[PDB]
């Protein structure tokens, strides 16, 4: 009952809900980060700082292993070696499909390293839930129309989407083994940036400053040197 | 239109309402007793039959009233 | 989080009666009419309670022939 | 094509209106044989012993009746061949009244022929 | 039954606003109108022109139990367009009874059946429907003056909430707007009218004033004008629903208007209730002895209006080039012929008035079937018109014009022929049933003196015939304008279905295009039934023709 | 009194004002 | 209230046109046959 932290649960922090999958994540994006700064030069101080910090920070969230791990990712290979097609990109997009009322699933890629994406219809009560969740694209065209007309219709969608309930050729994604709320805490206590959920948002805008410093070209000579004059104050000659 | 309805539904209005539109007419009234036991008030005297004698009128007008209920929110709810 | 009636309706009870108060125990209230025109009437003639007899609203009128009345006639005015 | 809970809805619904409108069924096809609209060979006995029962017990043929006389002829007058409207509006007749349509006077004229046979008979013995 | 029917389905609507259900809610809807239908059927046991019923309010007669299950029928029909998807899939590898009731066909059909259309998301409309049942059943039944009052508006307050339920149309709401206000002016004459007979006659009963009237025929202080010229009033307001001339300019804009499967149940019901009703009072205010009340009958204006109905629904249809306008205006043609038998009151016109109704009832509802399943096979064609592209609301009224069905009978023969020989029926021609309908209304009148009406219909007949002549030389003498949808029929587009058995198990795959989309069997079923009873009328007409010889006898006898 | 429980059942007597969680899990399988 | 398309007359004017049906004087069909040289 205890045993593991709530997704969404309030944290303390207004706004901050319980990570759905905070270890995971920060490998996400700790690898997505130290991928981005190899368009940097290697003399930039802003590399080597961000490269050194989060390579830090990376070793401690792999020191905290859920249990299980290295059962379940021998069977995550054997699924998306045999099943590549479903969760490939490049095939069923990067949101991991078009039907939002069933599980859907991509496999990135970042460094190297492979993370497979998941998509888990929303929860929602049965008594307020349509079609099971099925988008409402509103009425198909009907009466007279031209072919552009019903093309952008979606008519092309009948012989590429799926009934949901069909599911032969497939196989369900079981994901990651999660942290105990125990771990939580210990992984939170090497890191030291508060509370996990803390550290994440911190690491992902983390990541979008790269781009940021990349554009400026942050780390080439200084644009304008200050004028003569221009930083003199008040002094009194020492 | 106004003078041709009038002229039309002047006759089809009785003489108890026509009455009083140098010799005028002066309604007489007395009084019983065998009629005034139990004088009912006239919300009572409507109540002694509407939901017995009458009670098809109260079950037809409250299917209505349920129409315009369903009916006016139906047409006007916030969509969401 | 909440429960419904049809799975699980003594959860859905205790829901209800915590959580929508004013709305569930209108039902209560007025379910227990019908309850009590089902109870109270067998029970008080069971205990003696007897419905009193309507009370008179016309003259009664008594039935039967006329009784053949000698007395009060015009010769006893004066 | 209903999401995961909708159709056991529809089935309490369905299932509700099958016993209604079942339940008018089985009242509408005894209460004919009642009306005289359906064979009737067995309902007619059967009146005529409860009936003629109830006269020589004494007790009221259609029983005693808590509402005023008036009341109960309203009642009467809503009621009699009222089960020809189910389709439309359902009643039924939950008033102990007199007013039936029939003439009682053959349940009084038979009573009093099992009154007249039953005395003989304790006569001879 | 009813009445149970619209509580519980409204505790149940009351408690979801999940707009999945709607198919179901109409599904239900089907179950309860049977139920309707078993009940007024054991009622049927009893010969008497009247029964008395709750308190002198209601009444029963054989020819009011016929007319309620005949409702409810036709709501049973009217009601399947609402409760199965328009379109579907069929193959051959899933065609036995152990595949329907043992095997399972799963596939994207959220586009193929438009799960989500509009017609499939109004959760209340069965139950909307169900009121103007409600009120048109009881109308039929009504025995007082209050209770007509009161029947009359639960009709028409549904009507007009029914014409205004598609609230993001504004084709609908003005079509509801204008119905609800025109209406309105409607019941302020039949109140009126029904407010006159109570306050010279001091009694509320039908049953009442007709025995006043019947004194009242003889051959000084109060001679009652009153019943004749109140009946008047009433009658005006009851010549607006049922949209006969001169009171009819609604009909074509409201009917235009408002989405067709609405317009199919909305222009065919409330005919049907509002007639019957009409007959048992045409029937006991008719002075047998001329008199001067004789000379003043209500029941002219039917005359004026049917005179009126015939040329105007036949001569305003002549430039008629929307489909739904002209429809409307056929109605006007035909409710002329209705009022003439039911102006001439006799035994063959009775027969003859009845006989009508039902067949026009049952034809016009092909009709709309017709059109509204023909809007729906244009799914797999594609057309590049620019009327067709610049018309309004297109999803509501898929069909809006005559020139949309140019050659569709090279598109689908069949259901193509089914509406000529509908057509053909409206016309009259034989050996189609509404030629003997109109046949039956012209004996009785020619038998009744009425000759002179007798050539107003012919001579309006041939009128109306050219509009019918150009709705069947479009369908048959052009080439379609519509086209196969190059990518629904391309050899490299197909969805996949899959049938399973009893027990979520796969037997077998299939690969599927457009050519295996067809109508759904509920619709074509029903305009097969329809067109083959206006077929082959002949060689079925006892036992229909019968039943209308024998109300008649117990309307006229004693 | 059901055409009552319509209208509270429907919402048809609440204004609506004021001025929903994460459903994206990650899941790592390491190196290639 | 409705649009122009759906009830207007000019819209029948196009579906129905009055130069369908000719009408020419007999200064320039004197032999009733449509201007026939
Ligand atoms: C929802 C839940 C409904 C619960 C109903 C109330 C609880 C039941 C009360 C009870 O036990 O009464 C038994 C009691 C039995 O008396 P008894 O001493 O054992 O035997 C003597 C005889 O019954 C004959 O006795 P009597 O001749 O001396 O007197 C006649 C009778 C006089 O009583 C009557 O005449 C009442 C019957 C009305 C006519 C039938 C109407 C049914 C048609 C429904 C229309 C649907 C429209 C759509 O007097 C009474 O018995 C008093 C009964 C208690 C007061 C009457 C109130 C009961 C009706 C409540 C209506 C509830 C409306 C709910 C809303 C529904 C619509 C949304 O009386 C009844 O049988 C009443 C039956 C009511 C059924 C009609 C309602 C359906
Ligand atoms: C049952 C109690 C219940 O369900 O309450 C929970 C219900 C919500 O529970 P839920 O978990 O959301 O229901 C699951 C689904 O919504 C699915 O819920 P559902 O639609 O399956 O059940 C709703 C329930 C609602 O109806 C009732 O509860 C009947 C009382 O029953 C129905 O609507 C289907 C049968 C309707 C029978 C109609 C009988 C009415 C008398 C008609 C004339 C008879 C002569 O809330 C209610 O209050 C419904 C009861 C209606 C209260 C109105 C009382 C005033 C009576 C006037
Ligand atoms: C006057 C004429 C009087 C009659 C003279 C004879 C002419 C009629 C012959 C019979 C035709 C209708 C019956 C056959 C039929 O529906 O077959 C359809 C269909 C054959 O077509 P299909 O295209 O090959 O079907 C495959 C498609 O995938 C199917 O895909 P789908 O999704 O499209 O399927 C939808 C299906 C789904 O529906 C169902 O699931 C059927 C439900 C049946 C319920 C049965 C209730 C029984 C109790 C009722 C109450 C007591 C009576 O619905 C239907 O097929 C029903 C169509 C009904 C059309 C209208 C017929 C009634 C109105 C007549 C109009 C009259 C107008 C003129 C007069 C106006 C007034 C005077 O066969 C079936 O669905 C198989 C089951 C047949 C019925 C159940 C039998 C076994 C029951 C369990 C043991
Ligand atoms: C598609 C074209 C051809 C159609 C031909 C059929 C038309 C004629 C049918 C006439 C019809 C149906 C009414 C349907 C109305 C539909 C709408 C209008 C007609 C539109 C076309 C009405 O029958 C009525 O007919 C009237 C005149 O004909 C009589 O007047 C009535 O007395 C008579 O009831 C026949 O119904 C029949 O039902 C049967 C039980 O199934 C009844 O038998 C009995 O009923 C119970 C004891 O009562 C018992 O429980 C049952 O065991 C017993 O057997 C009959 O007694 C009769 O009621
Ligand atoms: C067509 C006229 C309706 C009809 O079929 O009547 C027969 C039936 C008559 O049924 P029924 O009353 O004869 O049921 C059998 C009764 N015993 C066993 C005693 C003979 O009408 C109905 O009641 C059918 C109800 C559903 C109608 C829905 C339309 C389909
Ligand atoms: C046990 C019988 C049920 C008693 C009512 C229980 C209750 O309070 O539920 C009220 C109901 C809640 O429905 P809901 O909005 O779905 O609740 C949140 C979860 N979705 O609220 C509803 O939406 C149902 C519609 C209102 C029902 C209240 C009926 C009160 C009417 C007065 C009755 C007295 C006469």
């Amino acid at each position: 009952k205890g045993k593991f932290l709530v997704p969404g649960a309030p944290t303390g922090l207004t706004g901050l809900g319980t990570h759905p999958s905070p270890r995971s994540a920060l490998l996400y994006l700790y690898h997505s980060t130290l991928e981005k700064l190899k368009q940097i030069p290697e003399h930039s101080v802003y590399r080597q700082s961000v490269e050194a910090v989060t390579r830090h920070r990376l070793a401690l969230v792999e020191s905290v292993v859920p249990e299980g791990y290295d059962a379940w990712v021998e069977r995550a290979k054997k699924l998306l070696e045999e099943h590549a097609d479903q969760f490939d990109p490049t095939k069923v997009g990067p949101e991991g499909g078009e039907e939002v009322q069933g599980a859907r699933a991509v496999k990135v890629e970042r460094d190297g390293r492979v993370f497979v994406v998941s998509r888990l219809p929303k929860e929602e009560d049965e008594r307020v839930l349509e079609w099971d969740g099925e988008v409402d694209e509103g009425p198909e065209l009907e009466g007279s129309r031209t072919l552009e007309e019903k093309i952008e219709g979606g008519l092309e969608k009948i012989f590429t989407r799926r009934d949901v309930k069909d599911t032969v050729g497939r196989v369900e994604w079981e994901p990651e083994p999660q942290l105990t709320a125990e771990q939580v805490a210990e992984l939170e206590n090497k890191i030291g940036a508060g509370l996990i959920e803390e550290v994440i948002q911190v690491a992902e805008g983390e990541l979008k400053l790269v781009d940021t410093m990349v554009k400026a070209r942050v780390w080439e000579p200084l644009e304008e040197q200050p004028r003569p004059g221009q930083w003199e104050y008040f002094e009194r000659k020492p | 239109v106004g003078i041709i309805i009038s002229s039309f539904l002047f006759k089809m209005l009785p003489y108890g309402v026509i009455i009083s539109n140098k010799n005028d007419l002066f309604f007489i009234t007395s009084k019983i007793w065998d009629g005034a036991l139990a004088e009912n008030n006239h919300i009572s005297s409507i109540g002694n039959i509407m939901y017995t004698n009458y009670n098809v009128w109260l079950i037809l007008a409250s299917f209505i009233l349920l129409l315009a209920m369903v009916g006016a929110i139906v047409i006007t709810i916030k969509p969401r | 989080t909440t429960p419904r009636f049809w799975s699980t309706p003594l959860k859905y009870c205790r829901w209800a009666a915590r959580e929508r108060p004013a709305l569930f125990f209108s039902v209560v209230i007025g379910a227990l009419g019908p309850v009590t025109l089902a109870t109270v009437p067998p029970l008080r003639r069971l205990i003696g309670d007897v419905d009193a007899a309507p009370i008179p609203l016309t003259y009664p009128i008594p039935p039967g022939p006329r009784k053949q009345l000698k007395g009060y006639d015009d010769d006893t005015e004066d | 094509q209903v999401g995961r809970g909708g159709f056991a809805k529809a089935m309490r619904l369905a299932g509700f209106i099958g016993l209604a409108g079942g339940f008018l069924y089985f009242y509408q096809r005894s209460i004919l044989r009642f009306y005289g609209m359906s064979e009737n060979a067995r309902e007619v006995e059967m009146d005529m012993r409860e009936m003629t029962d109830r006269v020589k017990a004494g007790l009221p043929l259609y029983g005693e009746s808590r509402l005023s006389p008036a009341m109960q002829g309203v009642a009467a007058r809503q009621s009699r061949y009222s089960a020809l409207f189910f389709g439309v509006m359902p009643w039924f007749n939950f008033v102990n009244h007199n007013q039936h349509g029939v003439d009682t006077a053959k349940y009084y004229q038979q009573a009093e022929r099992e009154l007249e046979a039953e005395r003989l008979a304790r006569e001879q013995a | 039954m009813i009445m149970i029917s619209i509580l519980s389905l409204l505790l149940s609507t009351s408690v979801t606003l999940r707009r999945d259900m709607s198919i179901l809610f109409n599904r239900i809807s089907i179950i309860a109108l049977a139920y309707c239908i078993l009940h007024d059927t054991m009622s049927l046991s009893f010969i008497s022109k009247g029964i008395g019923l709750h308190g002198g309010l209601l009444h029963i007669t054989n020819l009011t139990q016929i007319f309620h299950i005949f409702i409810f029928i036709i709501s049973i029909l009217i009601l399947q367009l609402t409760s199965f998807y328009p379109r579907k899939v069929w193959i051959p590898e899933y065609s036995s009874l152990k595949d329907i009731f043992f095997n399972k066909i799963l596939y994207y059909r959220t586009k193929i059946i438009n799960k989500m259309g509009e017609h499939m998301k109004i959760i209340e409309y069965p139950l909307i429907l169900l009121f103007v049942i409600s009120g048109a059943v009881f109308l039929i039944s009504t025995n007082d003056l209050v209770s007509i009052f009161l029947s009359i508006e639960l009709q028409s307050y549904g009507l007009y909430l029914l014409s205004t339920i598609y609230r993001n149309s504004e084709l609908s709401t003005t079509g509801g707007l204008i119905y609800f206000l025109l209406g309105g002016l409607s019941s302020c004459f039949i109140l009126l009218g029904t407010s006159l007979l109570y306050v010279n006659s001091g009694t509320t009963s039908l049953d009442g004033l007709y025995i006043l009237n019947s004194i009242s025929d003889v051959n000084s202080w109060y001679k009652p004008y009153y019943l004749n010229f109140s009946l008047l009033i009433f009658s005006i307001g009851f010549l607006f629903k049922v949209s006969a001339a001169p009171f009819h300019f609604w009909s074509p804009d409201v009917y235009d208007a408002i989405p067709t499967i609405v317009t199919t149940f909305v222009a065919i019901i409330a005919k049907i209730s509002i007639f019957i009703f009409l007959l048992e009072l045409v029937y006991y205010t008719n002075s047998n002895a001329n008199s001067y009340l004789s000379e003043f009958s209500w029941t002219y204006a039917l005359l004026i209006s049917s005179l009126l109905s015939l040329i105007i629904g036949t001569v305003v249809g002549l430039t008629q080039f929307r489909i739904k306008r002209l429809l409307a205006y056929s109605t006007i043609s035909h409710v002329g012929f209705i009022l003439l038998a039911l102006s001439v009151s006799s035994i063959e016109s009775t027969q003859a008035f009845i006989f009508y109704l039902i067949q026009y009832s049952i034809s016009n509802l092909n009709a709309f079937f017709i059109l509204i399943t023909i809007g729906f096979s244009l799914y797999g064609y594609v057309t590049n018109n620019k009327e067709y592209k610049s018309l309004l609301d297109k999803n509501n009224s898929p069909i809006q014009l005559i020139s949309q069905l140019k050659g569709y009978f090279y598109i689908n023969p069949l259901l193509s022929l089914s509406l000529a020989i509908t057509i053909f029926s409206f016309v009259g021609v034989p050996p189609l049933v509404g030629f003997f309908a109109k046949q039956m209304v012209l004996s009785a009148a020619l038998d009744n003196g009425y000759i002179f009406l007798s050539l107003i219909a012919i001579i309006t007949s041939v009128i109306g015939a050219v509009y019918y002549l150009n709705v069947i030389k479009e369908i048959f003498f052009y080439s379609p304008e519509h086209e196969v949808n190059p990518v629904l029929n391309e050899s490299d587009s197909n969805f996949s279905l899959r049938i399973l058995n009893e027990k979520n198990v796969l037997i077998r795959s299939v690969l599927l295009k457009g050519r295996n989309i067809f109508i759904s069997s509920p619709f074509s079923i029903t305009i097969s039934i329809i067109t083959n009873v206006i077929l082959l009328f002949i060689f079925m007409n006892k036992e229909w023709l019968s039943m209308g010889t024998i109300l008649v006898q117990i309307l006229f006898s004693a | 009194t059901i055409g009552f429980v319509y209208e509270l059942g429907h919402d048809a007597l609440k204004v609506h004002s004021r001025q929903l969680k994460s459903s994206v899990v990650i899941s790592y399988l390491g190196n290639i | 209230f409705l649009p122009e398309a759906m009830v207007g007359r000019s819209k029948i004017d196009e579906k129905y046109p009055d130069s369908d049906y000719p009408t020419l004087t007999d200064k320039e069909d004197p032999d009733m046959n449509g201007g026939y040289i």
